[PDB]
């Protein structure tokens, strides 16, 4: 799923001193039902012990599309733009 | 796509009759080719009248629209021939803008080209100006005006307000030209001449013998003022203290026309109608 | 010729009789033989310069500047004007007045406040309204131009319709001043040319006596407008010194800037307009005109078209003269003392573990520098990492002045250690950097 | 990283009875250094407790490109093709 | 750029005289239109001679060059007229193929169009045929031949081998035509006529009075045979037991030419040179 | 005319004398007046039919079929032929022999094994090589064609070069058979027309006596090639019955198939070539030719061009006759007993919770079916989910035969429950399905 939270820019912890705010959206939730043939193979290759399975992992709920650019003016009268910072759409990739 | 005045003349050119009528009008009528005071027709007044009338029922007489981007001046030449001649309120605006899809989208669409990544790099002024015009064209008065015309109580607020248009890129220039020459230079371009005239129209005194305007004039003034931003005639607050505004010009070396230059400049720098309209937006 | 006011004003009422005299305008001279010939614009104008109607009512005497009603303005006349006034109430109507074959000095606007009533009863008029216009006039008189009559005091519609009310005028506070309003005169004149250096502004007192006598007084201000009373001084005076490098070719090398200023007023053509030109250059040789100075910009810095050579000499006389016409000329002189005496470089490849005789001669900038600027009196240095900073003398450029840059015996250089060196090469006259610093890049491996 | 293992088709556990084999490649390893602004935000939003962090997760080592189609004939003389089954390139997405 | 034989004929076509002479030669002279043994002229020998001679001093008689890339067959037709003329070994192949980038890629590139997803759907035959030709053109003999010519000991092996070309799609058809008619139909198409002739050339007997070929002929025979796959003349093993092969044809209703049809068919069905060449590849 | 062999063979040696006779060819007749005229092709041919050289050496007697050497073949001749043989060793050379103005029956190939030596000494030849060619010949004789001389036994190069060796020939095992080889004859002939129905193949024994007498025997095989000895029988005989539906229009409705077969050989034109045509159709009306039968395909099924009507009658006579020419005609007859008597449908929308009178009349297929096939003798049924299976009688199509499909009183139908019903509509003569089943779709909600 897609989820939204209203935040100060300083809450983003990106090193900005300012009073400006934003809406930030993120992808969260379980989504590991082994959709593709590749992901079916991984579940099976682990169940029959064949892999050994060091750090192999299946699909993740990640962002597929990103929102508009967000601007702000800091306490020092310098502008900044955040790009690819908030999710628009979510999928298992 | 829509040329406007130029396109219409092209239509006129297509037919022989219309072209001839246009030729006669140009020959007979001064239009705005000469000084108005001179307004001496090339031939005689009667001939100009006939030529003018001759245009009726032709494609010609057109209104000149701004849309002629590159060739504003050419359009303007035509068309004129006929026509004549910290908490704070600026912070709440920046908050409201970002929390809105249209404003956040269009705020950054202009901050992007108006700012530079490194100290001694330089912005593209035309990209910054175009995006500025886009911003006030596409974002409703509500959010667009809150940025520019917010009331303040302290310097953190005023310094923020003055930065709205990214002056370093969009306002300031190495040399400050004379105000009357830049007026001339503004009147060449279709966009500026269109936006400058609305300013002079909308932000003029009551038209009694008082040097103040009315409340019903307020909205039209702020629109006309905001429309100047992104043109050669871009205005900004001159300091971080008052509501006094001005283009990037002064009245040095005005020669014999010093009276007229300061008069033009005080229409920006000491405009009571503008002052009141700005104050009304973010006060009551 | 110029009007002594930019704007005049009076009142007009409904049903004023044809034949009512309204007011005079006045034109003073710019040259002694000049004589005004007055004519009106064609239209009457209303609010915000609305063009109302052809003027069918008011005429002017072309020699004397008397405006009067040729035809009465009745209720229907004022209606025709009102309806053409673009929806604004008709409060004021004006006409233009030209003084030969609308802006000051050659055009005056005459404004009339319209009052939708008959002219008032004579017995109702107070002294102030009998004596002067509702707002007192102020005047414009040019310095250094011929004196003459610039005002008339009597209110003409009042003298006409109320001839039983006697009104007389005089000035106060004009003692020794250039103004005359003579006993029994209703005119005011100047008596000699004015001069802004002596007085820029006058403020006399106009005094009206009505009738039982009652007196009203108002200020009578006169602004002095400008004359070429002043000439230009070169703050520089004799610019004994100027210097240009020897034989330096250029589109225009800037030898030096001389400047001048005019005491007169900047807005006045007298002060401000100053032009710089070089009247003379001795000697004639080699080339007759080695220099030029920008006349207008007032940068007025000398630039040389032609080449220079070792102390041949040089002396220029500069004239600021405002104009060929009546402007005041003045000069200063300067002596030019001649100083007696392209695409960027590729990265250098050098091969690691290099051995063979100490000094490895690599590149030579000196025959470039002296080649371009035409000078060997220049001292070359080298600084950055291997030369002057960290690893020290790995690259050294020459106690001998010929801009030969060489690798020394850093035990033949290690590409494991440092694989690239960036160094800056300097050229300097005698202390001063003649050139910008170039960047040299030396890469440490094989092939290319 | 990309990793390869030589396998029977029956090892894939995809419901095929056959004797044919394949080379199968998969993406595995740690790769969660918070590359993008979005991923920097997530680490920060969790550290300062702001998220609550239900099921939110950062970048995963997933396949970015897939290998050629693999065919085989089963014990019942029926053909099959596997598509998007083995990784060609790996990235954190 | 240089068509060669075809270009020359085009030149001939330009002039009326040359075209007519060419027409006569075609009418009178067998050329290589008929079997050489038959070499019975359409008319009479004398007439053919005259027609042939008739060509002299015309643009015509040309040598056919290779440069006719796309239309080699057309060129060759012209020019020739004048000139003349479970563990198992099939499983190990399927393993070796998939474990190789080129073969795995090209094996599935042909299985894709040759198979159907559902019971009563039907494959695109031309897509399946084209991809088949691609397979034997792009994959080295090593992997491509192992699939087709593998030795077997049991039916699991033979049933696998016979399936290589996806016969259901590429081989079988509702009606089985007569072999000589399909030969005709093969000779119309440039691809089949080219691949059929190499087969007849490469897989022919020793050219002594024995009906067997030599070991040095083996490779050329298998190439010529494999090249037939994906043409109208596509061959496959006729059962799941022997090495006997055949196109999708029979000799029903051969009329008076029954001898010639069976002769054509036994060149597929009882070819000792082919048999030996196939056996040599997967035996020793 | 046809040769009695497709291929002949002999040997040729170096330096055989001009004038050596080689062998005879023989042409039998296809009609009694036919007389062969023999000529050779222009070239000699070598290995795999290589065209070697114009034939400058061998000639044939045009009336008698005698081949002989017009010129000797010396060492140089055999070289000219060898070098043209495309790299193959020259083992055999052949010529074509045509029998009027190379394939059997009208062309024979004569092969000569070349031996690079002189003809052998007479005393060296064994009886087998004195008596017959190295491989014994076999013969082709057409049934039902005129008898005649088809072989000659003597080896001509041996009789020529070894005339002191006497050789004589006879047949065994020809008693009552059609072959004659007369005392002292070297020719073999047939005596009467052959017939494949009596004997397809003969195998006699040829016996040579050389000289002290020694005898060699070889088989003498003769294959009988075919005649139209046989006529065609219609297995059907009288097809008393045939049926076609009444008045059924079509491009070609297939009424029925009649078939015939010929006893003769299929490869023979006699058996195989059979053609079917309808000789007669009584009655003449309505249309004279209501039917046609495919002559050639041997499908020979009657198809009707024209319409049919209730039992007017119908009787056709069919002839199999092989050809207009000499083919045997035969017939069978059939009586046609006439059976006496477009774009898919849109999904139906119905509205949920529907109330109002029970039966909701929805669609009518009957005026489509009878409209297209032109029949009301058809019984309509409906099956699938709501009709006949699960939910039962929700949709019912009519005890009355008019293909009206209606919703019954399933308490007005629930879109929460089932929101779509797919039903199949059937039409059936009297037991048999005349039409394919259509699919009807009923959707359960509002609007459209
Ligand atoms: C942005 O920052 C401000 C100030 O830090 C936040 O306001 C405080 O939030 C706390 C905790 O929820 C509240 O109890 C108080 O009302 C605020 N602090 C004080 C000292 O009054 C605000 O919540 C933040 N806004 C967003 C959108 O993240
Ligand atoms: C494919 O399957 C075969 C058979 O199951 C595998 O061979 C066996 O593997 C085991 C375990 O590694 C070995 O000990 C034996 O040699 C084999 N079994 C027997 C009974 O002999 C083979 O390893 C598999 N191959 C691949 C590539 O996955
Ligand atoms: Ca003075
Ligand atoms: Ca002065
Ligand atoms: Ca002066
Ligand atoms: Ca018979
Ligand atoms: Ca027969
Ligand atoms: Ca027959």
């Amino acid at each position: 799923v897609l989820t939204a939270i209203h935040l100060n820019v300083t809450d983003l912890g990106l090193g900005y001193e300012t009073k400006e705010e934003l809406i930030f959206r993120y992808c969260s939730g379980s989504c590991d039902a082994a959709e593709t043939t590749y992901d079916k193979i991984l579940k099976n290759l682990s169940r029959n012990r064949r892999l050994v399975s060091d750090k192999v992992g299946q699909a993740c709920c990640r962002p597929i599309a990103f929102d508009d650019d967000l601007s702000f003016l800091d306490d020092n009268l310098v502008y900044h733009i955040l790009r690819k910072h908030s999710a628009k759409r979510c999928g298992c990739i | 796509d829509r040329l406007d005045c130029v396109k219409a003349s092209d239509q006129c050119l297509k037919e022989q009759s219309c072209s001839t009528k246009y030729r006669t009008l140009r020959q007979c009528v001064a239009g705005k080719e000469t000084n108005f005071s001179l307004t001496s027709g090339l031939e005689a007044k009667d001939e100009c009248r006939s030529a003018m009338e001759a245009l009726k029922q032709k494609s010609l007489y057109n209104c000149r629209c701004k849309r002629g981007m590159k060739k504003e001046k050419n359009c303007l030449r035509i068309y004129w021939s006929m026509y004549q001649s910290k908490g704070n309120n600026c912070l709440d605006a920046a908050k409201a803008c970002n929390l809105d899809d249209t404003c956040k989208k269009y705020r950054s669409a202009y901050i992007t080209p108006c700012t530079t990544s490194m100290s001694n790099e330089v912005c593209n002024r035309r990209k910054c100006h175009k995006a500025l015009r886009q911003f006030f064209d596409k974002v409703p008065a509500k959010h667009s005006y809150g940025m520019l015309f917010c009331s303040c109580r302290d310097i953190a607020c005023t310094e923020r307000r003055r930065q709205t248009i990214v002056p370093v890129c969009s306002y300031e220039e190495r040399e400050r030209p004379n105000c009357l020459s830049l007026q001339d230079s503004c009147k060449t371009n279709y966009i500026c001449r269109s936006r400058l005239a609305d300013f002079f129209t909308n932000c003029q005194p009551e038209s009694r013998s008082v040097s103040n305007c009315l409340k019903e004039n307020y909205a039209d003034c702020l629109l006309a003022y905001s429309g100047l931003i992104g043109t050669v005639m871009t205005p900004n607050y001159v300091d971080s203290s008052s509501l006094s505004v001005a283009p990037w010009c002064d009245c040095s070396n005005s020669g014999n026309d010093l009276e007229d230059c300061l008069k033009f400049l005080n229409f920006f720098k000491d405009n009571t109608c503008l002052k009141n309209a700005i104050q009304a937006f973010g006060n009551g | 010729l110029y009007f002594s006011r930019d704007a005049y004003w009076e009142k007009l009422y409904v049903d004023q009789a044809a034949g009512t005299p309204l007011l005079y305008v006045h034109a003073l001279r710019d040259a002694p033989e000049e004589v005004p010939s007055f004519r009106l614009g064609q239209h009457l104008y209303g609010t915000y310069r609305t063009r109302l109607h052809e003027n069918n009512w008011i005429r002017i005497q072309e020699d004397t500047g008397l405006l009067y009603l040729q035809r009465s303005l009745d209720h229907s006349s004022w209606e025709k004007l009102s309806v053409r006034n673009r929806g604004f109430p008709l409060l004021t109507v004006y006409l233009k007045v030209f003084l030969s074959p609308c802006q000051w000095p050659g055009c005056a606007r005459v404004y009339f406040s319209f009052f939708n009533t008959s002219f008032p009863a004579c017995s109702s008029l107070k002294p102030r309204e009998l004596c002067f216009p509702e707002t007192r006039p102020s005047f414009r008189i040019r310095e250094n131009r011929p004196p003459g009559t610039f005002h008339q005091f009597r209110l003409l519609p009042v003298q006409f319709l109320c001839p039983q009310i006697s009104v007389a005028y005089r000035l106060l506070e004009g003692e020794g001043l250039p103004f005359r309003s003579a006993p029994d005169s209703l005119e005011v004149s100047t008596r000699w040319a004015l001069d802004r250096e002596q007085r820029e502004k006058y403020e006399l007192v106009a005094v009206c006596t009505v009738h039982r006598e009652e007196v009203v007084m108002v200020p009578f201000p006169v602004t002095v407008y400008d004359e070429d009373d002043s000439a230009p001084t070169f703050p520089a005076g004799v610019d004994t010194a100027s210097a240009v490098v020897e034989f330096k070719r250029k589109e225009d090398t800037v030898v030096a800037t001389l400047r001048v200023f005019d005491a007169d007023v900047v807005p006045a053509s007298g002060e401000l307009v100053r032009r710089y030109t070089s009247t003379l250059l001795p000697g004639d040789t080699w080339a007759q005109q080695t220099f030029r100075v920008e006349h207008w910009p007032n940068e007025t810095s000398v630039q040389a078209n032609g080449s220079f050579v070792r102390a041949t000499v040089h002396d220029y006389r500069l004239v600021l003269n405002r104009n060929l016409s009546i402007s005041e000329n003045r000069t200063m002189q300067l002596a030019v003392l001649v100083n007696d005496s392209l695409h960027l470089p590729s990265t250098y490849s050098l091969s690691v573990s290099r051995r063979a005789r100490r000094f490895a001669q690599i590149g030579k900038v000196c025959v470039e520098n002296c080649q371009a600027f035409s000078g060997i009196n220049v001292q070359y240095k080298l600084h950055s990492s291997g030369a002057n900073c960290s690893t020290l003398g790995v690259v050294t450029s020459a106690e001998d002045t010929s801009g030969i840059l060489f690798v020394n015996d850093t035990k033949a250089l290690r590409r494991p250690k440092c694989a690239e060196l960036h160094y800056m090469v300097v050229a300097t006259d005698q202390q001063t950097s003649r050139q910008a610093q170039a960047q040299l890049l030396v890469t440490v491996e094989g092939s290319y």
